[PDB]
Parts: C-alpha cells; structure tokens; sequence
C-alpha cells in the first residue's frame, strides 16, 4: 500500500553550513525548501526517506539513511526541525518534511542516528508568513472572517508531479588500500570495486576481489566502490552519471496543495464620539492591525496606517459622508448632520451661525 | 511562482565537455574549466589536472501555479444590472433587470425597463490585475517583454499551457573549491514579491464608496449619476376617480418638526370622507418627503403621517385623492452631529 | 538596436525596410501580411429559435 | 456513484417558497478538527444476555490501549502497532474461570459513526490438546486451558482500519437538477458545498439569487434546499447527492418538484 | 475502453518538422452515405481441399437472394426478411446426392469491412435413422436423409447484422496531448476530426498555427498529423483515437514525442 | 496587434501595432445565424414584436 520507494537509496551528501564551524559530509542535507502555501508551513526536501525499512515494509516507525555504502535505520521520534523554536512536526515522508514553524531567519534539521549522534545541519532561509487579510497576529483566535487560503493534504500517490531517480555514478572510497611497501591492498567489501592508477601493469580496469599492487603506493592509484544495484536520485549537490544525460526513473513529490479556509481574528470594536462636522475615534489594539479611510465623493482622498498602541485620532467628515474601516469587521459609513446648536428663528440677526451649518465657507460670500 | 531545476553537474575529468544548445526557457549552461572538486575520499576522478564542470540549469513553472497564480485581465465596458423592490398594490415586489435600458421585464402584468445610465462612469481602467479576492489596476508589462525580478518576470498564457516565457537573470558562477555544488546568481520572484509591496486594493481605494466582490468580478452599489425608469402600469390596478372617496376641508397641524435624517416631521391632518376607503397621500414639493403610500379614510377622523424635509419652514402643499391642503410646518435642528445612515 | 517602422495594412503587399546601422553594412527587412483578425466582444442578449 | 435513499413527489403553489428536506447525521462535519481522525477499538466482556457488558480495552488511533481493571494489567494484550494492519488480536497471558463469556471485538469510528462487532465465546477447560479456535457458524470459539494464553484473532484489513491518510477533506454536497427533456449524465448541477465551507453557485446572476443554502450546513447536516419565489421553471427531478468518498457513503435522494397543483395534494413516502 | 493498436516512441530533431503517422485502412469513409447500410449474404460449396470452391448464392441487405444454378432457383431459399432478426438459415427443399460437401455461410458487411463464416458439412444418404445434427469441434456437421429439406442455421444476432437504425454519423477521431509530467484524463483536447470532415482546435494561436492533418484524411484512413516548425510544447504523449461506436471500433495509438536524436534515433517497435 | 504582444523569433523581439485606426464593421447590436452576421437593431428583451 503506496510502495513506490523499493529500489531508491537515501543518500548521503554535502551540507554546506553543518554548524560547529564548518560544513561536512552528511547524510541528513536537505537540498530544497518549498514555502507556497499562503497560511505559513513548510514543504522539505531531504536527502533521506522516511517510514520505509530496508525490506521496504510498512514499518512507520522507523527511517532508512545512508552511511559508508549501508542503507541503516533509526527510528522516527529523533527529528527534530527547528529555526528559533521546535516547529510542529506533521507529515513524515521519505524526502518529504511537512512542519509548522515560528518566525525565523534559518532553518535547521537534526536527528539521532543508530549510533546514539544528533547529526545536525542548517541553511539560511529567511522564513516570514505572509499577513493574511488586515492584521499581524499570534495565535489563531476565537472567531473570525474565513478567508481563502492554501495549504498542503496529507495525500500520498498523488500524480502530476514528477522527479527523476537514476543510476548512482561512484563513490570515491580511500579507506580500501594499504601500502604493503610498494604495493598496495584493495579490499572490495563484496561489491564492484573500480581502480585507477599511475602504475604500470594493473593500471586500468575494474576488480572484482583483494589485489595486492606492486611497486606503486594508495595516492598514486585510486579506489572508488561503483554501485549499481540501487537508485539515486539526481542532485545538484552530487555528480552526475559522469557520461551523458540522466537515466529516467519515476518518482512523483507527495503532499500537494490545495484551497482551504482559514480562520482571521476580528477587530475589537473601536470607542467613538462626534464633535462639530467631525468625528473622534480611539482605537483598541493588542496586535499590530492597519485602518484605512476614504470618503465617498469625487475624489478618494484615501489615507491609512498601521497601528500598535491606542490612539485617539479625529477625522473631518464632509458633506458627502465618511468611510473607515478597521480590522476584519464591517467599513463603518458616517454622514454629516445639520447640528446641535445652530441659532433658529429668532429675534436677532440669528441665522448666519445657522447659515454656517449648512454651508461654511460658502453663502457668507453672497451676504 | 517559477521553480528553477538544476539537475546534477556534469564533471567530465581531464577533458573537455561542450554543451549543446538545449532549448528550455532562460536555458543556461557554463563549463568551468580547472576545477578541482573534493568528494569523499579526495578529488572524485584520480585523473587530476584537467578537470572542467559543466554547469547547468533551467527554470519551469512549479504545480503552485495550479492554486496560486494572479491573472491580467482587460476590462473595457460594464454591463449595469439593478434590483428593485417595488411596493405595488400593497405588496412588496423583487424585480431584476439589466440597467441598460434594453431589458423589459414584466412581472404581474407591469412592465419595468430601467433605462440606460446617465453616466458611463466606471472604477476600472483598461487593465486590471486579479488575485482572488483583490483586484488591481496595474499596468503590467506586455506578454513576452517581463522584466526580472518584477510583475510580469514569469509568464505563460493559461495554467495548463506547457511552453512559458521567463526572463530571470541567470547566470552561473565558477563554483568554490572543493565542493561539489552547482551555484547560481541573483534570482528574486517578482511574484513573491508583488505581494508585499502590493499597496492598498481597490477594494479600500475606490470613489464614491463602490464594493467590489470578485467570482465573478463586479463593482456593487456606485453612487454615480442618476437612472430612468418607464413604468407600463396595466389598467386593472386603476380605479375611477368617483369610485375613490372624495374628501374635502382638510387641515395640517404639526406639532413637532425637525430636519433630520430620522423620522423628524409629524402631522395631524383633520379630514372629512365621503366614505369608507384607500388614499394615496402625496407631497407636490420634491423639498419634503412623506414616507406612507396608503392611508385607510372613514369620515371625520383624523390622520397621522410623518415627514422628513431639509427646510426649515416647510411651507408644502399635499394633494390627498386630489384634494389640496395646505401645510406650514417650522422644524428644529437635530441634537446630534453624526448618523450612521444617508 | 531598436527600429520602428510604419507599414499601410495591406494584406499581400511586400513592404521593404532599411536598416542603417553605423558601421555596420544596411539591411533589408521583407514584409509580407497574411491575415489582421479583428476580435469583437461577444455578449449574448438573447437567442430565437 | 450513489445510492438512492427516499423518494418524493413536490406539488406546491406559485409564489410560495420550495423547501426540500436533505438531512443527514452521516454527513455532519465541523470547520475545525473535533478529533475526526480519532477512532477507538475496544474488546467488550459478556457473560449471555442476562449480564451487562464490561469495557475491557480500548485503544484510541495514534494511542496506546489502556486497560480498566488493575488486575487484568499485563495479561490482556493487544499489539501497539494494531492499526497499521489491522490486527486487533488479543492475547491473554493466563486465563482463569473468571474469563468465561463472550468476547467482542469491536471498531469504532468516532467521525464516521460507525460500529463493527466480531464475537467469540471463551470457555476455561483443563486438558491443553482439547484447546482450539473454531467458527460454530458465527463466531469463533476458544476453548483454553488453565494458564495457557488466549490469542483471539481479529484482523480488518479495510482502509479505514489500517494507517492510512484517513482525512478525506472533500465531503461534498451536490444539489442537480434535471430539466424535462434533458438526458441522463447532462443534468446541471445547481449547488456546490464542501465540507470546507466552499459553495459554488452556477448559472446566470439572476437565477444565483433564487437558490440558497442555510448558512450552518454542514454544521447541523442539513443541506435542505429553499428556492423563494416558485416559478414553473423550478419545476424538475431535484436530487441532492451527499458523498463521503473515503468513507465509502455515495448517497442520491430525489425530489420530485412540480409547480401546478393547488392545495388538494397527497403526500408521497 | 480503447483498444491499443501499436505503440512507438519517436524522437526527432528541434527545428525539423514532425509527422505523427497514424494510419488505418479500417476508417476510409467519404462525405457521401453510397450504399453505406450494405450486408452481403453468400453461402459457399466445398468438397476438400483439393477441389475448386464455387460460389452457390448471394444476397445484398433489404433485397433478394440471387440463384447461379437454373436447376437450383425456388430450391435453395433464404428467409427474404433474414437481416431484421439476423435468421440466415438456409432451408433446401430437397436434398440429393450431388450436393455433399461443406457449405459455409458467409456474412459480410462492406462498411466496416468485416466478414464473418461458420461451415456446415451436408451428408446425404439413404436411410434416415442414421441422419444426425452433431459439433465435430469446430464445424456443424448435417447428415440429411435424401430428398428431405435441411435447415442449415446460421444465426448471428449482432446489432451490425440485425435491422435496426444501422447508421453511424458520428465516427471521431481525437489527438490528445499529455504533457511531460502532466497527467492523463486532463489532457489537452489538440484535434478532433469528425467524419463529415469537420476539425475543432483548440488553444491559443501559438498552438493552432502548427497543428494540421492532410484535408482528406478520413478519405484515406490516414490521420498523421503534421506540425511544421517544432517548438517543446510539442513534446509529449499523443493519442490518436478513432471511435465507430455503432461497429464497437475503439482503437488509439499513442505517441512519446521526445527532441533528440536527429539521424542515430531507433525507431521503437 | 494590439501594441500589447512582444513575440521572440530566433532572438529577434517583433512588436506589432497598436492600430492606428479604431474603426470596426460592426455597430453596437448584431444577429449571427448559422455562418451569417447581419448589423440589426433587434428588438430588447422582453419588448418583442
Ligand atoms: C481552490 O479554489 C480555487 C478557486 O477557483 C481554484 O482556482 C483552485 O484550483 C482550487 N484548488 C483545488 C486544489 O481545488
Ligand atoms: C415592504 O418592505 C419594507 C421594508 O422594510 C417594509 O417596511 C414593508 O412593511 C413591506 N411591506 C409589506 C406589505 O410587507
Ligand atoms: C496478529 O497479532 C497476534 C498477536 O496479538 C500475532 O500473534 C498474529 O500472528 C497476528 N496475525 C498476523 C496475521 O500476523
Ligand atoms: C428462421 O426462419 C425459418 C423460416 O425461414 C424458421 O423456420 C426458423 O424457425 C427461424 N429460426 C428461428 C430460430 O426461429
Ligand atoms: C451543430 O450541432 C451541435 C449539436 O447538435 C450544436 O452544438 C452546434 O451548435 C451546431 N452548430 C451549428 C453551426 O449549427
């Protein structure tokens, strides 16, 4: 049941910020990080495959590594992804990491082999979510606007995507031969063994047993155990198939996107007050949240800002109204009135601060 | 969002590999030539001296491109469409029509055809760019002309088109000694990038407080101009003159006024009825407004109606079942200065 | 090097422009129309039958 | 596909607004994970039918089994790994006259509702050669010696049981219609709602206004759909197609709504 | 449900123009319906395989059955309505001696070209208790008293031999196009090529200039497509599909377009 | 040919129009029956003859 992983091997590579000072050979390099969806997690690519054992069973407990040519196993509760904090670990699947992670500037992955050692390795990624909707939050609150978003299924075979395994190339090994005066000592550890050497008789060609080569030290010859009974897949971190273009193989990357619907906070609803022509506002704010406002006449007059602590503003309403809104909640629409005090029908002169009510600046010019 | 695949380097050893011409889009390839790769155990060839790196790559569109992608559109007329409720012989009716006043529609015998807009007034320019929910005007760069690192620097035709047009910069650098790895210049997504400097949406920025809803796209509720509308009333919902109760000495007074956007004028009108029977109460002076349709006569009662008005002294004729009255009303500025309706 | 031209839309006529590079000897370009396809918008009123 | 659930016929007035029932307890789902994933097995004790059963073990899915009476600590057993099999087996380290009844091996799905039952009747004898596992044409029987172990076998090997991915986020309610004189296969559908909370309206704008779904659909399961306003043209064979595909339920119920028949109707089913 | 009929891989240079070949002398049809719905009825005598077969009787469909022997017409009949219900059975009046051999009934049908044939071996002798009806394993053999009528029964109550409507009007054939990495069913719809001569492109103009089939393609049961002026988007898997739905003709071909391999490329299968 | 379609042939950028002339054949209202257009004023919808 979803058994396509029989004959790929989780390689060994070359990870180039391995901590403690200097990069290293490592078998956990993760290569590729994807980061698509909108909501925030995060898609991996391991050089390693997880939840398969070396008979290839079902065994979801445990996960394949390679080490000096052996396909190992160590088992699944090492993992430890991180890039300020422990992220939440989700989906487990050969190269394929899907986690949840806090705001950070790198990202590190390590876990604890078979042989009880916390291999650890990072890479710089300048991980930010994006906003969603209005507002820069913490926690995912009680009751909000349920916005289109994307994320990534748990789904398995699934098709339309693809990446090519092949044929591994060779692995230059100089742990084989010893210098017995002059000549040297290949093993073969029961593979296929390729030499190369600057010595005469045995110079080229490819053994198959211990040889035992006269007269020409290890650094003049050279020793590399060529696999090829197994799968790789191509890397741009390891060499090719050192002849011509890959050999096809068929490896679909699970955990697909799709649209979801995702809760956003609402806005806490604002304390108002409404002075002459005008209106006055404080704003309560426990996460950073914009406001924007514009009127409903000839021209926008758009303005807004982001906020963090509480505000107390004012904003001129004209006569053909206001609209500003804040948060997720609903644009908040005001309209102008012909005001409290005025000066009404009355023994006086008495109507030009009432003919300032409607029309200010405007009507005294025909008086 | 683009994906660059760069597949393993080609290290031919001691010698010298050339690549081909391989079309793909933004397809680059250099070969380096002395370089000295360290692997496991040493140089990964024996053969040392005249080792060259064939680096190559290119970029492809990735599967986010299925769910994630923001479309050019060219918007260049509306069609305006409205709904109407209709308060027609006591009862309220929904009818919906196109606003272009060629779309009749007859709904219990009455045939409304709203007329065309006074004003061709939209909120849109020629080019409008769409990412679900929001939609922007954006002069995007022509398709084959895309700029790195900016809107426009990946682009294919539809999300199932297999070539793309890609301009992105790549270019490979001499990798560093000893390791083996196939580094890449500069690379930025100008898609990724729109989305933080994408600014406010016409959602927020839009004149005369016009809401935009999108699948499909549409501007809902813009107050602009003014519209027609032709009303061909059937002759059942008429009644004769003398089958209508005739009224007559009719008198206003108004006890309370005030110019507001609530209900602010009240009236009590003193009539005589003839008989038992419906009235439409109307005001001849477009400056107030009665806001009843139907008032019920008897005899020598009385009726209550409410009015809203801007004017001070409302000095107003209303014609009742065609009988005039006079009525001469003073009203009051309201206490408050901000009202949450038009 | 950017070179604009102006050519009468007619389809079957061959146009030719001279391209002066300096220092560099000129070119001439053949143009030959094949087809101007104007795309009206399709907003279907209604149908009879 | 579906299954065809009940049928009606719809006789109502012009003006007056249709209201096809399509309710549901198996479609019920929540716009937040109420632990849907989480399953439950559990081994049941009785003694006939005049003896109340006793929940033994219990295993929650991605959990360890927990056992209710100190005593039987260490000696009824399951695989920690049940569910990636499905082998629900339970041993018993050493029986004793205690143990005698009926044993049920019993699968829960908390989100799908569903129970499935295996018995077995246990009997403690003395001679180990008399001891065996047999199917008296309904369950099986294990006649045990004293201080042997009890291995009771009971394996389910469905998708639902075993680890799989089991979240299937796209239950689906379809509303179709089908017009008169339209074929089979070119019915247009009318609605689209997804367990997510997604509705998908079809049509021109002037028919969208006409047709609606209640706001907490999934909520309470009811998909019932209202269309204000009936016209002759709401007339049709109306089916409501409820479809949990991972689960297995592909339901169809049909309505049939006419608009031409008064007040003097009869009920159907 | 399609039927493969032969599958290649073919690699080809960038800038060269590519031919698709699919080609098939079982899809000639012209614009015209001449004589379309025409079956052939003909029963065959043979006596072994050293001897000359002579044709007895022939018969078109909706007509009457033609005689080449003066002695033989209003002898050897066939049912004049045999094609509504597909009855072929030969009824002899009577049998003499000259006439043993193997009789096959042969039908045929000239549009979709096929031909259909069961033997009969006819015994005739002398006594009737030894005339007997048996299967030798792969032919009916008849052994007939002389003199006596012989119902030869040929049977074949296929939809393509019975009186029905028996006319097709919509054979196609499709050119699919499944992209490197894309999946099969969402396929991008390239060609369709209906009978009556009528093609539907599909896509933006950068993909329509370049695709194109010989104007008498069905005429010539050759549907190889060619496109000049080879850009990548034309790598891919394509199909080739042709489709009688009446004659129960389901068959494609399908294509790996892969750019390389200019003069060195083998051609697969 | 809209002004608004850059097309790279053999690293050779070809961009085309816009149109100098907006002038169309066709006017506001059309009727097209099976492989005819005819420029007709038809009547609204709702308001038939
Ligand atoms: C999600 O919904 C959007 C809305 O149109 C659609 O574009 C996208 O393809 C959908 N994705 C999936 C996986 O259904
Ligand atoms: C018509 O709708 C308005 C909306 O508020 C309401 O005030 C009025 O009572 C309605 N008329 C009838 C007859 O229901
Ligand atoms: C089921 O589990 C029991 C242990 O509880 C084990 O002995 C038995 O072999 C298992 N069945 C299979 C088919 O593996
Ligand atoms: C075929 O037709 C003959 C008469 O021509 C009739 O006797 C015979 O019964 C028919 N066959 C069947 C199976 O009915
Ligand atoms: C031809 O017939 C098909 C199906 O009957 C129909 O969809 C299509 O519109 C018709 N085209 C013309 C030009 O009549």
């Amino acid at each position: 049941n979803f058994n396509v992983y029989k004959a790929t091997r989780p390689y060994l590579a070359h990870c180039p910020d391995c901590g403690e000072g200097h990069s290293c050979h490592s078998p956990i390099a993760l290569e590729r990080i994807r980061n698509e969806a909108t909501d925030g997690t995060l898609k991996i690519q391991v050089s390693l495959q997880i939840g398969i054992k070396t008979d290839d069973s079902h065994d979801w407990t445990k996960l394949r590594y390679m080490d000096s040519h052996t396909p190992a196993d160590a088992e699944r509760a090492g993992l430890l992804v991180r890039t300020s904090a422990p992220c939440t670990i989700t989906g487990t699947m050969g190269h394929f990491i899907l986690a949840r992670c806090p705001k950070g500037e790198t990202l590190t992955v390590g876990f604890t082999d078979s042989r009880k050692i916390s291999h650890t390795c990072t890479h710089p990624f300048h991980h930010e979510p994006p906003v969603i909707g209005r507002e820069r939050f913490h926690s995912r609150p009680q009751h909000g606007k349920e916005l289109p978003c994307s994320t990534y299924v748990q789904s398995t075979a699934a098709t339309a995507e693809e990446i090519e395994v092949h044929m591994p190339p060779d692995t230059p090994d100089r742990t084989l031969m010893t210098q017995q005066s002059g000549n040297v000592k290949i093993t073969v550890n029961g593979q296929t063994v390729r030499y190369k050497c600057n010595c005469g008789g045995s110079n080229e060609g490819l053994t198959t047993t211990d040889k035992v080569i006269n007269n020409c030290k290890i650094d003049q010859c050279h020793a590399a155990v060529t696999n090829h009974k197994n799968w790789q897949y191509n890397s741009p971190l390891v060499p090719r198939n050192a002849e011509l273009g890959d050999r096809k193989g068929k490896i679909h990357i699970p955990f697909p996107l799709a649209n979801v619907t995702c809760r956003v906070p609402k806005a806490r609803n604002p304390t108002v007050t409404y002075g002459k022509n005008q209106v006055t506002m404080l704003l309560y704010p426990d996460h950073p949240t914009l406001l924007s406002y514009r009127n409903m006449g000839q021209e926008p007059n758009y303005h807004e800002e982001w906020v963090t602590h509480k505000k107390e503003v004012t904003l001129t309403v004209p006569t053909e109204g206001l609209e500003v809104t804040w948060g997720n909640n609903e644009p908040y629409k005001y309209w102008p009135q012909m005001s409290t005090n005025g000066t009404a029908h009355g023994h006086p002169h008495e109507i030009i601060l009432y003919y300032y009510e409607l029309y200010p600046t405007m009507t005294v010019v025909i008086v | 969002e683009y994906k660059t695949v760069i597949p393993s380097p080609y290290v031919k050893c001691c010698g010298t590999a050339e690549c081909k011409d391989k079309s793909l889009p933004d397809y680059s390839c250099k070969v380096f030539t002395g370089v000295y790769p360290f692997m496991w155990g040493g140089a990964y060839c024996f053969c040392d001296a005249e080792n060259t790196q064939l680096s190559e790559a290119h970029v492809e569109k990735s599967e986010s491109c299925k769910t994630e992608f923001a479309s050019a559109y060219r918007a260049h007329t509306a069609s305006a469409s409205a709904k109407l409720r209709v308060l027609y012989q006591g009862n309220n009716i929904t009818v919906a029509a196109y606003a272009n006043g060629d779309h009749a529609v007859t709904v219990k015998d009455a045939k409304f055809v709203v007329g065309p807009m006074s004003s061709a007034w939209t909120p849109f320019d020629n080019k409008i760019v769409v990412y679900k929910g929001d939609v922007y005007n954006m002069d995007y760069p022509p398709f084959g002309a895309g700029r790195p690192g900016q809107f426009g620097d990946i682009q294919s035709r539809t999300p199932e088109s297999k070539d793309v047009y890609a301009n992105t910069q790549l270019v490979l650098q001499r990798p560093a000694a000893g390791t083996v790895h196939v580094p890449y210049s500069q690379a930025p997504s100008g898609f990724k990038y729109w989305l933080k400097e994408r600014g406010a949406s016409l959602q927020h920025t839009a004149p005369f407080g016009c809401q935009i809803a999108t699948n499909p796209v549409r501007a809902v509720n813009c107050a602009v101009g003014n519209i027609p509308i032709s009303i061909d009333i059937p002759d059942a919902a008429f009644t004769r003159v003398v089958d209508a109760p005739s009224v007559t000495d009719m008198s206003c007074e108004v006890p309370a006024c005030t110019h507001s956007s609530d209900f602010g004028g009240v009236a009590i009108i003193k009539y005589t009825a003839s008989k038992k029977g419906k009235c439409a109460v109307h005001s001849m002076t477009n400056a107030v407004t009665i806001r009843e349709a139907d008032v019920e006569v008897e005899g020598n009662s009385q009726l209550q109606i409410s009015f809203s008005t801007a004017l001070a002294s409302a000095e107003f004729r209303v014609q009742v079942c065609s009988t005039q009255v006079h009525c001469a009303a003073a009203c009051h500025p309201p206490k408050d200065h901000i009202v949450n309706y038009p | 090097y950017e070179h604009v031209t102006v050519i009468p839309n007619t389809v079957g006529v061959p146009y030719k422009t001279l391209v002066n590079r300096p220092g560099y000897s000129p070119m001439v370009l053949e143009m030959e129309l094949q087809s101007v396809t104007l795309e009206p918008t399709l907003s279907l009123d209604y149908i009879t039958c | 596909s579906s299954s065809l659930v009940s049928e009606s016929v719809v006789s109502l007035a012009a003006g007056t607004q249709a209201v096809l029932r399509c309710q549901s307890p198996r479609m019920v789902w929540t716009q937040d994970r109420l632990h849907d994933r989480q399953r439950v097995v559990h081994w049941d004790l009785s003694g006939g039918p005049g003896s109340q059963r006793r929940r033994l073990v219990d295993m929650y899915s991605a959990g360890e089994q927990r056992v209710y009476e100190p005593r039987d600590r260490d000696r009824l057993l399951l695989s920690p790994s049940a569910f990636h099999d499905g082998n629900f087996s339970l041993l018993i380290r050493a029986v004793d006259r205690g143990d005698e009844g009926v044993y049920t091996c019993n699968l829960h799905h908390h989100y799908c509702h569903l129970d499935e039952s295996l018995a077995v009747r246990l009997e403690v004898t003395e001679d180990p050669l008399l001891s065996r596992a047999y199917w008296d044409g309904e369950k099986e029987v294990l006649v045990v010696a004293h201080g042997a172990p009890a291995l009771m076998t009971c394996i389910n090997r469905a998708h639902v049981w075993t680890d799989r991915h089991l979240e299937e986020a796209q239950q689906v309610v379809h509303w179709d219609r089908q017009l008169p004189g339209v074929s089979h296969d070119r019915a247009d559908r009318l609605l689209d709602l997804y367990a997510s909370g997604e509705r998908r309206a079809y049509g021109p704008p002037f028919l969208r206004d006409r047709v609606s779904v209640n706001t907490n659909a999934f909520a309470r399961g009811d998909f019932s759909l209202r269309i204000d306003e009936l016209e002759r043209a709401d007339e049709g064979i109306y089916s409501c197609h409820l479809h949990h595909h991972y689960c297995g339920l592909h339901e169809r119920r049909v309505f049939h709504l006419q608009v031409t028949e008064p007040a003097f109707e009869p009920p159907s089913a």
